[PDB]
Parts: C-alpha cells; sequence; structure tokens
RNA sequence: GCCCGGAUAGCUCAGUUGGUAGAGCAGGGGAUUGAAAAUCCCCGUGUCCUUGGUUCGAUUCCGAGUCCGGGCACCA
C-alpha cells in the first residue's frame, strides 16, 4: 500500500515508502547513520544490501563508527526517490565535498576577467555579494557553483556585472539610433495600411500623414486637395492649415477609430521636451521610455548656458491613449518644466 | 565657464583692490539682490557653483542676471619650478570685485524664496554677502 | 523535517520586487544551383513551470503543489 512500515531496533514503526533496501532504513533515523552503514540484519540473518524490506520487519543495522563511508555503487541502491532525493545529496556532498576545490579555482577564474578587471577587491566580498538572490544558505555553494554547475555560473558572474552605470553605455544607444536609419526604407515598396484616413465617410482614397506637423487627436485632421501627388491631412491647427488660400480645397475627413480593428502601427510622432539640465537625467528620460512600447528614430537633444536643455523625441507611437498614456511617462522625474510637439 | 572669446592679453598683472565698485553698486535689473561685502578674486569655478545653486532652489527661474563678469585672466608656473624664467601660462580666470558690487539678481520671485535663494550661493563665494531690495 | 530562490524563445541569455519580452547564434524567406558553400538580403520565430489568487493589464507580488538548487536539524 505504497508504504512499508519497519522496526527500528528499538521497535517503533518506521514509516517508510515501500520498495526500500535497508540503505533507505537509516536516513529515516539519521543521515550519518547512512555514512557509518556497513551491513544490515532482519530478523536473526544478515540481509544483502540487494534485500528489499517488506511492511513489518525488525530491521538491526551494521553501522561503524566513524570510520567507513560510501561509493558509487550506492547511487542506484536507493529506491524511494524521498530518500534518493537524499542519495542525490548524500553522495554529492562527499564528491562536491572535494569539488568546492576545483570550485575554488574556476569561480575564482571567472571573476577577474568580468568582475575583478575593474574591482580589485582584496579581501573579496563582491563575489558574496551574490548572498541575496541566490539560497546559497552557507558559503559552500558561492565557492563551489562551477563544481557541479548546479548553479550554472555565467548567471551568477553575470551577477557580479550587475553594475550597470551605463552612461556612456546610452550614448552606445545613442549610436542604436544611430545605426536604426533603414526603418524608412521598409516605406518605399509599400506599407501595410488600412484605410486609416477615412475621407469624410469616403473610404479608399489617397492621403499622406502631413509632415507640416502630425496628424494625432488632439484638434481634429483636416484634408487638403493638392494640385496632386496625394492629400495631405493637416492636422488643424497648424500654421500652414490656417493661412490657406483656396479653404474650398481643405475636406472635413475621419481619423478613423470607429471601425473593426483599428490602426495597430500609426508612428512618426515627434515630440518637443523642455527640460531642467541635472546629471543622470538624459539616460533616465530615455529609460522611462525604454522597456515602453514605443521605438526612437532621432534623438536629437542640446542644452543651453542656464542648463535648461531642449531635447526632442522623433519616436514612434500608435494611438492617442497610446500618445497621452506615454507623454504622462516623460513625467517620472519632476525636474521637466513642460512637454510639447 | 563663461570664458571670454578672443582677449587682446593672455595675462595681466593682478591689480590691487582699494576702493568702492565703480558701477553695480544697486540692484535695479531685478528686485532681490546680493552685494558683496569684501573684496577678493572670483572664478569661473565660483560663478559656475553660483549659478547652479540658484536654479537648484527656485525650480523655476525667472532670470538670474549675472552681473559680474570674469574678465582678468591670470597665470602660475607648473608645479616645482624655481622661481624667475617667465610669466606662466595663463590657467583660470578672475573676476575682479570690489565691495558693495552687485553679484546676482533675482526676477519677480518671493522674498522667502529669495532669503533663502542667495543663502544658497553666499557659501559658494569667498566673500560675506547681504540682501539687498530694489530702490 | 525545516526554511530560504531559479522554474524565460530552437538553443544560449536580457527583461526583476509591475510594462507580455529582447539580444546572440541556430534556423527559416527567396535570388542560384542537383542541393550545398560562396555572393544578395529578410525574419523573432515565446503554455514566461503549472495550479490558483486580492484585478481597473502581471514574466515578477502571494499561497498552493510539483521541481531544481541549498544548508541546518533530527543516531534506534
Amino acid at each position: 500500500s505504497d508504504m512499508v512500515y519497519v522496526f527500528t531496533p528499538k521497535g517503533d514503526v518506521i514509516e517508510l515508502p515501500s520498495g526500500s533496501v535497508p540503505i533507505d532504513f537509516s536516513y529515516r533515523i539519521h543521515s550519518e547513520i547512512g555514512n557509518k552503514t556497513i551491513g544490515a540484519k532482519v530478523n536473526g540473518k544478515m540481509v544483502t544490501l540487494d534485500h528489499k524490506l517488506r511492511t513489518g520487519d525488525i530491521v538491526e543495522i551494521l553501522t561503524s563508527k566513524h570510520s567507513y563511508g560510501p561509493s558509487q555503487d550506492w547511487v542506484k541502491l536507493a529506491q524511494t526517490s524521498q530518500a534518493k532525493h537524499k542519495i542525490r545529496q548524500f553522495f554529492k556532498k562527499q564528491r562536491r565535498e572535494e569539488n568546492v576545490e576545483k570550485g575554488r579555482e574556476l569561480v575564482e577564474k571567472e571573476i577577474k576577467n568580468l568582475d575583478f578587471e575593474l574591482k580589485d577587491v582584496l579581501t573579496p566580498e563582491n563575489i558574496q555579494k551574490v548572498a541575496d538572490k541566490f539560497n546559497f544558505s552557507n558559503e559552500e555553494d558561492m565557492y563551489a557553483a562551477v563544481g557541479y554547475n548546479g548553479i550554472t555560473a555565467l548567471q551568477v558572474a553575470n551577477r557580479l556585472t550587475e553594475k550597470e552605470r551605463k552612461q556612456r553605455d546610452q550614448e552606445e544607444q545613442e549610436k542604436i539610433v544611430q545605426e536604426v536609419t533603414g526603418e524608412p526604407k521598409p516605406y518605399p515598396q509599400g506599407r501595410k495600411r488600412e484605410a486609416g484616413v477615412r475621407v469624410k465617410g469616403i473610404d479608399n482614397l489617397l492621403v499622406r500623414l502631413s509632415k507640416c506637423c502630425n496628424p494625432v487627436p488632439g484638434d481634429d485632421i483636416v484634408g487638403f486637395i493638392t494640385k496632386g501627388r496625394g492629400v495631405s491631412v493637416h492636422r488643424e491647427d497648424c500654421p500652414n492649415v490656417k493661412t490657406n488660400e483656396a479653404q474650398e480645397r481643405l475636406i472635413p475627413v475621419e481619423w478613423e477609430h470607429e471601425s473593426q480593428v483599428q490602426k495597430r502601427k500609426e508612428y512618426n510622432v515627434e515630440i518637443e521636451i523642455l527640460g531642467y539640465d541635472r546629471r543622470g537625467l538624459l539616460n533616465e528620460v530615455l529609460q522611462a521610455v525604454n522597456e515602453t512600447k514605443t521605438n526612437i528614430s532621432s534623438v536629437s537633444g542640446k542644452s543651453d548656458r542656464n542648463k535648461v536643455a531642449t531635447i526632442h523625441m522623433a519616436i514612434f507611437i500608435q494611438n492617442i491613449n497610446h500618445l497621452h498614456k506615454v507623454v504622462e511617462r516623460i513625467k517620472q522625474i519632476r525636474d521637466i518644466y513642460s512637454v510639447r510637439r | 565657464m563663461l570664458l571670454p572669446k578672443r582677449v587682446k592679453y593672455r595675462r595681466e598683472h593682478r591689480g590691487k583692490m582699494r576702493g568702492r565698485a565703480k558701477g553695480g553698486t544697486e540692484v535695479h535689473f531685478g528686485e532681490f539682490g546680493i552685494q558683496a561685502l569684501e573684496a577678493s578674486w572670483i572664478t569661473n569655478r565660483q560663478i559656475e557653483a553660483a549659478r547652479i545653486a540658484m536654479t537648484r532652489y527656485m525650480k523655476r527661474g525667472g532670470k538670474v542676471w549675472i552681473k559680474i563678469f570674469p574678465s582678468k585672466p591670470y597665470t602660475a608656473k607648473p608645479l616645482e619650478v624655481r622661481m624667475g624664467s617667465g610669466k606662466g601660462a595663463p590657467e583660470g580666470w578672475v573676476a575682479v570685485v570690489k565691495p558693495g558690487k552687485v553679484l546676482f539678481e533675482i526676477s519677480g520671485v518671493s522674498e522667502e524664496v529669495a532669503r533663502e535663494a542667495l543663502r544658497l550661493a553666499s557659501h559658494k563665494l569667498p566673500i560675506k554677502t547681504k540682501f539687498v531690495k530694489r530702490e
């Protein structure tokens, strides 16, 4: 019935799962009983380690005092898995106990080419700064992390390199903004576009987004009948749309969020940001935009003499609900005076 | 660094600091100013630390109106060099400040700001200060 | 028995006390071939271990297993 109820040399009922050899009889009492077991005796006769116990048996143990130890033969002489998970650590804690040494030479190998290149700490505590995320429970694991690779280092060696200052590395990510020029190159050869600018209730008409100012749902958006080559959706309350000769060419059109599927991939939204210039500021404004669903195309930024920075975000955003929420995501620091577009 | 763009001479004599201020003796382009009460040199380093502490406290500055400017340069030798053998290379800059000289101003912000604003800049100058309103 | 963390693309590895997700390689897309390599470029291509859970989105926060990794206890 999945368990054996065996007896100890006193005569107490020892509740263990079924199929147990007398090696499994040891670890219910104490783990060092398994460290010192030689043989076994059940009911007068010695029994072999090849014997599997039955429910209701008195098991006497031939135990050395402190002299003897395990082998590789015992690692499959553990039938019951919960006692075998002790056996998964039993033969481990004498082999890995040796392998703290090969851990120690190779844990301290991987540090100084990645971490103690620049730290140079003696006596070291930076390798023991991973005593807060990993369940070390003592210093044995932090020194034998590679001796078994149950911790699987270059994860914990990357925890050594967790120091992410990244001021030049954001300028390296400003170079990513330099290298991303080529996202307009999928805007030859067509782009996946719906009827998104609904032209006065009439669909399927040639319109284009205005480069004077970007058509977004702030003020309403108006299509100007050009002489040709397209129709510009000039985003009313623009200085170009207000000074129009031939007002008949302006057409009241729709931004068309009313359809089945809204436009998932609107883009080209440039944002003017006037913030006060301090240190540790320009990276963090890029960091709130980081991990937010927003692609950055141009980082044009400068600060005056009086350190009120005039920076610009020619970025990508898709909805006015996506815009105005992210508009209230440049304001996490409160050093920034205002924001425009 | 408020650096002058092109100066007639790289190096000048160090001058003697006697007399009152010629001009800049009363705040008039703002309403809350700061006269110095003593006389020493003031560098671009002593204006950078001055001008930063102006706007960190105000959090929205109207204007600042930095009056003085580092006109006169100054030189020293490279270190561990025996005397003589040429006046050294120009190293920093000096704003020549007589006592009673209006240093900074505050444009249109309240007194309890301004009493605390020019306080936080007075500990970046080597000169005792006082608080002067517009008259 | 006890508690303490990881359960992330195909594979490596970034997201981390809350923005669903990257990057590398592999791999695929076709040009050209018997198909390869070479040359031309393109593309992420994810039960975030499940079960639940306070919800006006959770890979992370919480419990519950399971699982991995531990060091303490328990001598018949």
